[PDB]
């Protein structure tokens, strides 16, 4: 581990100087440098993890559609042959892709999970292992898609259970869950009335839960609950 | 539209 | 070179794609790898290298920039010691920005610039040599600084003199070499007057020669031109 | 503010 040599608390300072920097795969290193210490997260730490590898994920995501969008038109009736060259480009940047969803599962199965006995850790590390599963799930193919899927749906399920049993409501980090495996169904799953009714039912369970709040919480769980409506509308 | 996750 | 085996023609094809996808860092390694190739590059081929190249050290300076504030607050009076962690990672991403633009002057040293017999891509060329020299000046403080600011005036001052000899005063490249000339008067040379001075009798002399234009080149000419009146704006 | 280059 080429982080292996720098302090803990030094990986963090600059995780933090990398997101204001917006150098997210320098923040994702430095983050799988701190997880590697051994220790368990806490709150804010395991929040750095998720923002950097989001970052870096997303702008996989974002160029490996573009790939496959120029890729699907290359093969309708009418185009023009062009050689391997988009699919393989597209394949480059999907392995990359690939590479970095198992090196967030590895984190996670080695062994932020199995250490997270709090809700709050917990939940957040399943809902992970769900998100992660979810984007090997949009590029995958094989004969393990359906166990791709699966494990997405599996993770999913074992942190919503937790956070139903053990989380309020409008806690943000069980809104946010519920509006990721809400999209899991939707869009991964073929379940479009699922997707829709999980969102329904967390909006409406949230809002009846707001009068219990600060200021503060209100504001965070309104958040949430707007991209949950916000979906919502897209679907409905 | 592509939805919103966090 | 890792880019050794893949044909010239795909290497373009996929410098293409890279930047559809907004994927910079692979479209420069592509045109790194075309470049090596050994044969001349043409007007498109030297807009992707400059695309791409220019995107990288972009996001680097701009982080760069980011950390180096961050620096500098931490050392003023009453300011909270807090190691050497912002230092060492201003210095990291420093080495990396250092580390492109000598790949990029590597490739106009060996050998785009001592082909490159037109004025259409030997102006380019060396206008880019001015670039990259004047984004190591901006970091640089040791015992070479005086010397990177000269390899970057005296690069700039070769594209100059070719370009008032071969070119009219309305052509693109013409234009984007001396907007970035003056920005190095006034960002690097601290010479603000001959800044002001270049922007100035550059845009006047282009005005003048619109009339030869057609509508599409034009609007290419009055683009830069617009670039030169912000600076100018800027600056007085 | 940062001025233009291209
Ligand atoms: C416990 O740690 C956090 C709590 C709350 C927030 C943001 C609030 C506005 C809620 N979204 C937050 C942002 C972090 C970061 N990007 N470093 S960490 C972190
Ligand atoms: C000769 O090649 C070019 C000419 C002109 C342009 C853009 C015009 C609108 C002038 N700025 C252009 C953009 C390129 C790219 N980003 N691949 S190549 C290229
Ligand atoms: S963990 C990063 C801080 N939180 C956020 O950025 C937002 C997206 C506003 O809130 C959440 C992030 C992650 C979860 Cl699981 C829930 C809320
Ligand atoms: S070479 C890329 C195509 N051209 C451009 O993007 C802009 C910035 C509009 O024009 C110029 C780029 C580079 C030069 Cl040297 C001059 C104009
Ligand atoms: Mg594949
Ligand atoms: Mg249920
Ligand atoms: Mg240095
Ligand atoms: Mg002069």
């Amino acid at each position: 581990g080429a982080m292996g040599s720098m302090e803990r608390a030094s990986l963090i300072q600059k995780a933090k100087l990398a997101e204001q920097a917006e150098r997210y795969e320098d923040m994702a290193a430095f983050m799988k440098g701190a997880v590697e210490k051994g220790e368990e997260l806490s709150n804010e730490e395991r929040c750095l993890l998720s923002v950097a590898y989001k970052n870096v994920v997303g702008g996989q995501r974002a160029a490996w559609r573009v790939l496959s969008s120029i890729e699907q038109k290359s093969n309708e009736e009418g185009s023009e042959e062009k050689g391997p060259e988009v699919r393989e480009y597209r394949e480059k940047v999907e392995t990359e892709l690939q590479g970095v969803c198992d090196t967030v599962l590895g984190l996670l199965d080695s062994h932020l999970i199995k250490e997270a006995g709090d809700a709050e850790s917990r939940v957040f590390y399943l809902k992970m292992k769900g998100d992660y599963y979810r984007y090997l799930a949009e590029v995958a193919t094989g004969d393990d898609k359906k166990r791709i899927i699966d494990s997405a749906r599996s993770a999913y399920q074992e942190a919503m259970d937790i956070s139903k049993k053990e989380m309020p409501p409008t806690n943000p980090i069980r809104l946010g869950l519920a509006l990721n495996f809400s999209v899991f169904h939707y869009e991964i799953a073929n379940s479009p009335e699922e997707a829709i009714s999980l969102a329904k039912t967390t909006f409406d369970e949230a809002m009846a839960d707001l009068h219990t709040l600060s200021e503060d919480s209100y504001k965070d769980s309104t958040l949430i609950m707007q991209l949950l409506r916000d979906n919502l509308t897209l679907w409905t | 539209g592509f939805p919103a996750t966090v």
